[PDB]
């Protein structure tokens, strides 16, 4: 209950495959930069 | 002219009938010269474009200027090699195309000091060393494999005997094994005409070990002429430069551990006996590593027995295809 | 914060208020209220935002370079490499966002004209003038301390 | 890997327990058997 | 990776003696991708 159960939870966590994306491997950086520039895409100033 | 064509056909006929005859002996080159670009060859279009550090195998007799030789490359055809006197003649032709070769410089000094060429401008001088263009080497290379640290001890001796076993078993009937119990690093050729020719002279070198070492050199030559490859179990030489300038010029095999951290524990696996000599065992290891890899012929840098076993197997397999 | 400075929040702010802005903000995106002036100008020099004719800077264009300078995205150290990397970045976004309008791409990735007056150029000049003024001030002091003997 | 190297090299050269030479060869032969896949 | 690198490096050095006669990778997990990114970012500080 304590050790082996936590082994299963750890093994699935460590080896969880990324959800699809079809493996383009044409883009260079990705990582945090992919999401950060996307925020710059849809950025709307707050309106009073 | 009919004379040149007649000797062209006679040489071609001689080459054809000598294609299946035994090899006489081999020579050593130290200059990058091509024998296909020289117009003085008896047959044009069948020269040899061989660089330095190369093997040539001469079989038959032509003249005092040219010889019929073959390359140790695979597929190499029968070509013509210049004689040592011919190379000396063509060596003199190398620096004659220059503006000046002797003492009189051409620094805006024309018609003032004619300076006819004395004996200094010929090959008579510069005889302090006078390395010959050709050296006598065994037909096929003796196999000298150097231990990772130092031969004569348990850990090193275990390294070669395993390889000694495989070369004897897999290649039985075509490989001869010989052990050089005595020294082999005293192979000199330009020391004296005959140091210690007789054992009754009671000279310093006559009663020394040089006489037996000198006699061991030609035994390796004898094993080479009978077409079987030979190895050397020399227990004294531990560095490439120790047996590199000699007339043997053999194939050097390296067995090494990847890291000294592995070697020290491998030495520990033998027992307390090697702990006394462990200190001298380590300085003898890193010295060989500091030697450039290009000095060695083949490198066994890996770990497993079987893959290292096949590494030397295919290498001399090239050497057997190459010289056949 | 950006909407707070401009209550109307049209999307354009004077370049002068940017220097006051980045100090209020915390690092890494901001500079911090304790940031030295010289370090602040050094980041602005790498940020390289063009300035509009009304002396204002766009919200989206400013946001990109602050992301650009903080994550070191395709940042060359200078020269023609800047144009090559910007063109490579433009292609990647078009490959990732095919529906991105060209005006938005030119608004986010500004095409660099040599005539354009950038924020970096403005801060480069004042630092040079400050350095020249300080160098002249030191020279006048130098020729004075050496003359009192 | 090198520990495996010397083991076969020691195997070749070697080819009360000390008193009986037939015991020394016998322990040599049984040593072969244990590593067999069977 | 080491046995692959040692394999290619050996067969190239082996090919020198032979000169006279004459990639597979499974997709990395989310844990490994982020871990590699965090390694570079922390090593960037130096």
């Amino acid at each position: 209950p304590f050790f082996f159960v936590n082994i299963f939870v750890a093994l699935i966590i460590i080896t969880f495959q990324e959800q699809g994306d079809k493996m383009m491997e044409e883009y260079s950086l990705e990582k945090n930069e992919r999401a950060c520039i996307d925020f710059a895409i849809s950025a709307k100033p707050l309106t009073r | 002219e009919s004379a040149r064509r007649e000797v062209e056909s006679q040489a071609q006929q001689q080459l054809e009938r000598a294609k299946h005859k035994p090899v006489a002996f081999a020579v050593r080159t130290n200059v990058s010269y091509c024998g296909v670009l020289d117009e003085e060859c008896p047959v044009q279009g069948s020269g040899v474009n061989f660089e330095a550090k190369d093997f040539l195998h001469i079989k038959e007799k032509y003249s005092n200027d040219w010889w019929i030789g073959r390359l140790v490359k695979e597929g190499g055809d029968i070509a013509f090699i210049p004689s040592p006197q011919r190379l000396e003649s063509i060596r003199l032709k190398q620096e004659q195309k220059a503006r000046r070769s002797g003492n009189p410089s051409s620094l805006s000094d024309i018609g003032n000091r004619r300076s006819p060429p004395p004996s200094l401008a010929k090959q008579k001088q510069k005889q302090a060393e006078h390395v010959p263009p050709y050296d006598v080497v065994p037909s096929m290379r003796p196999v000298v494999l150097v231990g990772p640290s130092l031969k004569g001890y348990e850990v090193t001796d275990m390294m070669q005997k395993a390889l000694f076993d495989f070369l004897k078993h897999r290649f039985d009937g075509r490989i001869s094994i010989t052990r050089v119990t005595a020294d082999l690093s005293l192979a000199k050729r330009s020391v004296l005409n005959n140091p210690g020719k007789r054992t009754i002279i009671e000279r310093s070198s006559a009663r020394s070990s040089i006489a037996e070492v000198q006699s061991e050199i030609e035994r390796i030559f004898e094993l080479a002429k009978s077409l079987q490859l030979v190895v050397l179990d020399a227990d004294t030489i531990n560095h490439p430069a120790q047996l590199a300038k000699t007339s043997l010029a053999p194939i050097i095999v390296f067995v090494k551990v990847s890291s000294p951290k592995v070697l020290q524990r491998l030495i520990r696996s033998r027992g307390k006996s090697q702990m006394k000599h462990l200190t001298v065992q380590m300085m003898a290891y890193d010295k060989l590593v500091q030697c450039p890899p290009e000095s060695f012929d083949v490198i066994l840098d890996e770990n497993q027995l079987e893959d290292a076993c096949e590494h030397l197997a295919e290498y001399l397999e090239v050497y057997w295809r190459a010289t056949h | 914060v950006w909407a707070e400075y401009d209550p109307a929040a049209w999307g354009r702010m004077p370049y002068l208020d940017m220097y006051q802005m980045l100090r209020h903000m915390s690092p890494p995106l901001g500079l911090g209220k304790k940031c030295p002036a010289r370090v602040a100008y050094k980041r602005l020099l790498r940020m390289d935002l063009p300035v509009a004719d009304d002396n204002t800077v766009h919200f989206n264009s400013t946001l990109m370079a602050l992301i650009r300078t903080a994550l070191d995205i395709k940042i060359a150290k200078g020269g023609a490499d800047k144009q090559q990397m910007d063109a490579e970045l433009r292609k990647e976004m078009m490959a990732i966002w095919p529906n991105l309008s060209q005006k938005t791409l030119d608004l986010l990735v500004t095409p660099h004209k040599s005539t354009d007056l950038t924020v970096g150029k403005i801060y480069a000049a004042m630092m040079i003038m400050e350095y020249y003024r300080q160098s002249k001030a030191k020279k006048l002091q130098a020729m004075r301390e050496e003359q009192d003997r | 890997g090198y520990m495996e190297w010397i083991s076969k090299a020691e195997e070749v050269i070697l080819a009360s327990t000390f008193f009986h030479k037939k015991e020394r060869r016998m322990r040599f032969y049984i040593r072969r058997m244990v590593k067999t896949q069977a | 990776e080491e046995e692959e690198a040692a394999n290619q490096k050996l067969a190239l050095q082996k090919a020198k003696e032979v000169a006279e006669v004459s990639n597979q990778k499974p997709a990395k997990s989310v844990w490994e991708q982020r871990t590699s990114e965090m390694r570079k970012q922390n090593l960037l500080a130096s």
